[PDB]
RNA sequence: UGAUGGAGGUAGAGCACUGUUUGGACUAGGGGCCCAUCGGGUUACCGAAUUCAGAUAAACUCCGAAUGCCAUUCAUUUAU
RNA sequence: GCGGUCGCCUCCUAAAAGGUAACGGAGGCGCCCAAAGGUUCCCUCAGAAUGGUUGGAAAUCAUUCGAAGAGUGUAAAGGCA
RNA sequence: UGUGGUGGCGAUAGCGAGAAGGAUACACCUGUUCCCAUGCCGAACACAGAAGUUAAGCUUCUUAGCGCCGAUUGUAGUGAAGGGUUUCCCUUUGUGAGAGUAGGACGUCGCCACGC
C-alpha cells in the first residue's frame, strides 16, 4: 500500500465531481511538457509510476515537476454489503484534471531525451495527451 | 492629589560629611536640626553619610 | 438550584408576579417595588414564605 | 447506523413586499436574523431585527454609501 | 509620545451624539472663547448666531461670558420666532461654561 | 525645586545650540517616571502585596495600582484577573526630587560601579531600567527589607534621537560608563 | 508593418466559430487613438512579422491616415488547438 | 408578453480571508559535533520576521448572472 | 429480525424568491444571570519589534506599527469598531 | 479675499513623499486656590491666566509609490431552438461574464461669523 502523496484532511467524506471544463496557466517553471485533452481522475499511485518512469530515463535527473496534486478522498463500500447505510470508509486519495493543461514539465535535458522521458511517462496515464514547448512571450529567455 | 490616602512628602534638606545636598524632599521626618530659609523651612533628618562625592564616576 | 417563584404585594396581599431566582447566590426572600394592580401604587413585594 | 438525519425547519426569511407597494401601517417589510439593511425613513426594527411601516405608504429601498442598504417609506 | 490632539475626539463624540422646524443649538470651547448656532437639517442654514467676545460681551474672563452669550442667542433667535430648541451637549460634558449657555437659554425665551 | 531653574540657566540653550534648532519647542523634555513592581508570586502569597506597596508609599507619597492578569496560563499558574504587579508614575515636581534622589543620594549605594548600559534606549530614545535590590534609600528601613526584591523605571522622554537623550540625561545625572 | 486592415461591426453573437474554423484572428486594439475597432486578420499574417523583424517590436495598423505603432500584449491560447484567439494591441507612439 | 425599479450569492478564472497546496530567493536563528576549552555553525531543512511565481472548494469568497420570482391607477391582446 | 432512530435549533446538499426527500454530510439542546437587565457618562482590541532585576520564548511594564487578524455566558450561521 | 465654525455627495474625498505660515482666529504653552477629577498621577478630564513658539497639530501648494473609480471586442456560462456521441461534445438565434488595461483621479456643492 505505498502512498506518495497526502493531505491535512479537515473532511473525511466529500462530494463527486462533474468534469466539464478546465483551465489555468500553461509552462512556467520547465522546457518541455505534457497535456491531457481528455477528462478524467487520476489517483495517488498513477504519479508513482510517472515519477519512476520519468527518472530512470533522467541519468542524473535534472529538473522533473509535478504540477497536479491529490486532494479528493475516496469512498467505497464492502463487497456484498447491500445498498443501504451511510457512506463507506475513505479509502484513496484522487484528483481530476481535464482538458489540455499541464501534467509535467522537464528541464536541463536536450530534446530527444526529453521526448524519451514523456513518450514512456503517458504509457502509465489513462489520458490521450501531446508535447508542448515554451512557444512565445515577450520574452522567454 | 486625591484626598486622604496619601503618605507624607516635605523638603527635608539634607546633609552629609560635605558638599550638603540641601535640596529634596523626604519620607522619614523628626527632630528639627536646620529649619533654614535659603532651604526648605523644614526638618532634616536625612543626613546619612554616604557621600555621593567620592566614587570614581565623579572624581 | 433555581426556583420558579412568585411575588406577594406586602400590603393588600395578592400573589402578583412570577420570576426565578438561584437560592445558592440570593438565599433570602426577594424586595422589589412593582406595580400593583389592585391599588394602582407602586408597592414593596417580598417572597411567599 | 448513522448519526445524522436531524434538521431545523424553514422559518421562511426574505423580502415580503416589492418595492413601489402602497404599505399599510405596521405591516413587515423584510425579515432577517442579523441586520443586513438598515432602516432609513419611518421604518422601525422589531426584536427579531424585522423592520415595519409606520406611514401608509411607498417602500423604496437605497444604499448607505457603500456597504450596507436601506429602506424608506414615503408618503403621498 | 505621540500627545493626541483634540477636535478629533471632540468629533467622535459629536457624531455619537448626532446619531441619536425643532432647531439645533451649538456649544464650543477654545482656550479662549465659546461659540453658537441655530441650525437646520438637511436646509444647512445657521439662521442666528452669537459671537463669543467680539460684539458686546467681555469684561471677565469667567463663565460669565458664556452666561451673556447666551443671553443674546434666545434675544437675537426670540426675534426670529424660535421656541423649539433642542441642546447639543457638542462633545462636552455640563460642568463649566456649558450649563452658563445652557440656563441663559432657558431663561430668555427658548423652551425646554 | 532644582531643576526647572537648571534647565532654564543651564540645561536647555546648551541643547538649542548644540543642534541648532529653529526654536525651543523643538527641544526635547521629560515627561514621566514609568514604575513597575513586579511580584510575580501572589501565585505563592497574597501576602506579597503587603511590602511592595508600602515600600513605594514610602519612595514615592503614592499608593501604586494592582496589575491584573489579561491572560490565563497554568505555566505560570495564572488566571485572568489575579493580581501581580503596581504602577507608580511621576509628574510634576516629583520628577525632579526623585531624579535628585537618584541621582545625588541613592545610587552611590551600588557596589561595583559598572554604570547604566548605554544599549537601553528603546530605540527611539527612552531610557529603561530594571533594579536589583531596594536598600539603595535612605528612606528604607532595614527590617521592613526581606527579600532581594528591585525596581522597574522606564523614564520616558519626547525626544526623537538617542544622544539627545544622552546629552540630557548626563546633564542630569546619570553614571554612565 | 503594414498588416490588412478589416474594421469590423458592433454585435458579433455566435458568427464568431465560422471565424475560429476560417482561422481568422479578430482584433482588439485599445490604446491612445482607438477605444475600440476590433479588426480581423488571417492566422499567418503576425507570425511572420514575429519572427522576422521581431517579437515586440514596432507593427503599424494604419490606413494610410495617421500613423500608429503598436505593442501586441496578451491571448489565451486554448488547450488542444494551439491556435490565437484574444489578440489585445496597444497603441503607444513613438 | 413590452417597459421600469428592486430583493439574492448560483454557474468560477480570482496569492481580499478560512483550510489544502508545488518551486525560487532570503535568514531571526538554530540542526549530536559548532569549525571551537574572540572570528566563519557551516554542506544542508529552512517556516513564521519577509517575498517572487504557480494550484484549488460543498459546509472558502468586495462583485455580477440567463428576467426565474415579487411589484406598477403603465401599455397591447385575450378571458378569466 | 439484530443494531440505530422518534420533539427542538444551526450549517451544506437546495438548482442566485420562498419552499423539498434519503438508515445523506457536520455540530448543539431539556439551561444560565439579581446582574451577564434598564439608563447616563467614559473607553478601544489580537499580535509583532525594541529595551526592562529575579523573568522562563511566554507574569506585569514603556514606545512604535497594527481595520479587526480579537471579543460577544452557552453549537453554527448571520451581525456588531 | 484669508481664517474659523458647521453640513450633503460611494476614498475620483483617502494613505504616503515634500515646501510654506501666524493679521484675526486656532493650536502649542503657564498653573491649580476655586466647581470638578485620578481605582496613583491637573496626562486627559474641569477651571483659572496669556511670558513665549510656529516645532507638532492645523491650513494652502506639488507629486500617480500604496489604495479607489473605470468603456467598448475579447473570450467558461448561459433564455430559446436543434444534431450525433450521450460519462460528454458541437451549430443557429438572445444576452453576457471579472481577469487583464486604455483612462479619470491629490475633490465637488451649501450656510454663517470674523478679518482684508
Ligand atoms: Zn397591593
Amino acid at each position: 500500500m505505498l502512498v506518495p502523496k497526502r493531505v491535512k484532511h479537515r473532511r473525511e467524506f466529500r462530494g463527486k465531481m462533474r468534469g466539464e471544463a478546465k483551465g489555468g496557466k500553461e509552462v512556467a517553471f520547465g522546457e518541455w511538457g505534457l497535456q491531457a485533452t481528455e477528462s478524467h481522475w487520476i489517483t495517488n499511485r498513477q504519479i508513482e509510476a510517472a515519477r519512476i518512469a520519468m527518472t530512470r530515463y533522467m541519468k542524473r535527473g535534472g529538473k522533473v515537476w509535478i504540477k497536479i496534486f491529490p486532494h479528493k478522498s475516496y469512498t467505497s463500500k464492502a463487497i456484498g454489503v447491500r445498498m443501504g447505510k451511510g457512506k463507506g470508509a475513505p479509502e484513496g486519495w484522487v484528483s481530476p484534471v481535464k482538458r489540455g493543461k499541464i501534467m509535467f514539465e522537464i528541464a536541463g535535458v536536450p530534446e530527444e531525451v526529453a521526448r524519451e522521458a514523456l513518450r514512456l511517462a503517458s504509457h502509465k496515464l489513462p489520458v490521450k495527451t501531446k508535447i508542448v514547448k515554451r512557444e512565445e512571450m515577450g520574452g522567454e529567455s | 492629589m486625591k484626598q486622604d490616602i496619601h503618605p507624607n512628602y516635605q523638603p527635608v534638606v539634607f546633609m552629609d560629611s560635605t558638599t550638603g545636598f540641601k535640596f529634596l524632599s523626604g519620607s522619614t521626618k523628626g527632630s528639627s536640626e536646620t529649619v533654614e530659609w535659603e532651604d526648605g523651612n523644614t526638618y532634616p533628618l536625612l543626613r546619612v553619610e554616604v557621600t555621593s562625592d567620592s566614587h570614581p564616576f565623579y572624581t | 438550584m433555581r426556583v420558579n417563584i412568585t411575588l406577594e404585594c406586602t400590603s393588600c396581599k395578592e400573589r402578583n408576579y412570577l420570576t426565578n431566582k438561584n437560592k445558592r447566590n440570593n438565599p433570602d426572600r426577594l424586595e422589589k417595588q412593582k406595580y400593583c394592580p389592585r391599588e394602582r401604587k407602586v408597592t414593596l413585594h417580598r417572597e411567599t414564605k | 447506523s448513522t448519526s445524522n438525519g436531524r434538521d431545523s425547519e424553514s422559518k421562511r426569511l426574505g423580502a415580503k413586499s416589492a418595492d413601489g407597494q402602497t404599505v399599510t401601517g405596521g405591516s413587515i417589510l423584510y425579515r432577517q436574523r442579523g441586520t443586513k439593511i438598515y432602516p432609513g425613513v419611518n421604518v422601525g426594527i422589531g426584536g427579531d431585527d424585522t423592520l415595519f411601516a409606520k406611514v401608509d405608504g411607498v417602500v423604496r429601498f437605497e444604499r448607505k454609501g457603500r456597504d450596507k442598504k436601506q429602506v424608506s417609506v414615503y408618503p403621498v | 509620545i505621540t500627545k493626541p490632539d483634540k477636535n478629533k475626539t471632540r468629533q467622535k463624540r459629536h457624531r455619537r451624539v448626532r446619531n441619536k422646524e425643532c432647531p439645533r443649538l451649538n456649544i464650543f470651547r477654545s482656550n479662549k472663547n465659546i461659540y453658537a448656532q441655530v441650525i437646520d437639517d438637511v436646509a444647512g442654514v445657521t439662521l442666528a448666531s452669537a459671537s463669543a467676545l467680539d460684539k458686546e460681551i467681555s469684561g471677565g474672563t469667567k463663565t460669565e461670558t458664556a452666561a451673556a452669550v447666551g443671553k443674546l442667542v434666545a434675544e437675537r433667535a426670540a426675534e426670529k420666532g424660535i421656541k423649539k430648541v433642542v441642546f447639543d451637549r457638542g462633545g462636552y460634558l455640563y460642568h463649566g461654561r456649558v450649563q452658563a449657555l445652557a440656563e441663559a437659554a432657558r431663561e430668555n425665551g427658548l423652551e425646554f | 525645586n532644582r531643576l526647572k531653574e537648571k534647565y532654564i540657566k543651564e540645561v536647555t540653550p546648551s541643547l538649542v545650540e548644540k543642534f541648532n534648532y529653529s526654536s525651543v519647542m523643538q527641544t526635547p523634555k521629560v515627561d514621566k517616571i514609568v514604575i513597575n513592581m513586579g511580584v510575580g508570586d501572589a501565585v505563592s502569597n497574597a501576602k506579597n502585596l503587603d511590602k511592595a506597596v508600602e515600600e513605594l508609599a514610602l519612595i514615592t507619597g503614592q499608593k501604586p495600582l494592582i496589575t491584573k492578569a489579561k491572560k490565563s496560563i497554568a505555566g505560570f499558574r495564572l488566571r485572568e484577573g489575579m493580581p501581580i504587579g503596581a504602577k507608580v508614575t511621576l509628574r510634576g515636581e516629583r520628577m525632579y526630587e526623585f531624579l535628585d534622589k537618584l541621582v545625588t543620594v541613592s545610587l552611590p549605594r551600588v557596589r561595583d560601579f559598572h554604570g547604566v548600559s548605554k544599549k537601553a534606549f528603546d530605540g527611539r530614545g527612552n531610557y529603561t531600567l530594571g533594579i536589583k535590590e531596594q536598600l539603595i534609600f535612605p528612606e528604607v528601613d532595614y527590617d521592613l527589607v526581606d527579600k532581594v526584591r528591585g525596581m522597574d523605571i522606564v523614564i520616558v522622554t519626547t525626544a526623537n534621537t538617542d544622544e539627545e537623550s544622552r546629552e540630557l540625561l548626563a546633564q542630569l545625572g546619570m553614571p554612565f560608563q | 508593418v503594414q498588416l490588412e486592415v478589416k474594421e469590423r461591426a458592433i454585435r458579433p453573437r455566435s458568427l464568431r466559430n465560422q471565424l475560429r474554423h476560417e482561422g481568422k484572428v479578430p482584433a482588439i486594439v485599445y490604446g491612445y487613438q482607438i477605444e475600440s475597432t476590433p479588426i480581423y486578420f488571417e492566422e499567418k499574417d503576425l507570425s511572420k512579422i514575429l519572427r522576422e523583424h521581431g517579437a515586440n517590436t514596432v507593427i503599424k495598423m494604419t490606413v494610410d491616415g495617421k500613423n500608429i505603432n503598436t505593442l501586441m500584449s496578451k491571448a489565451q491560447l486554448d488547450t488542444f488547438t494551439g491556435q490565437m484567439l484574444h489578440v489585445e494591441f496597444l497603441s503607444v507612439n513613438m
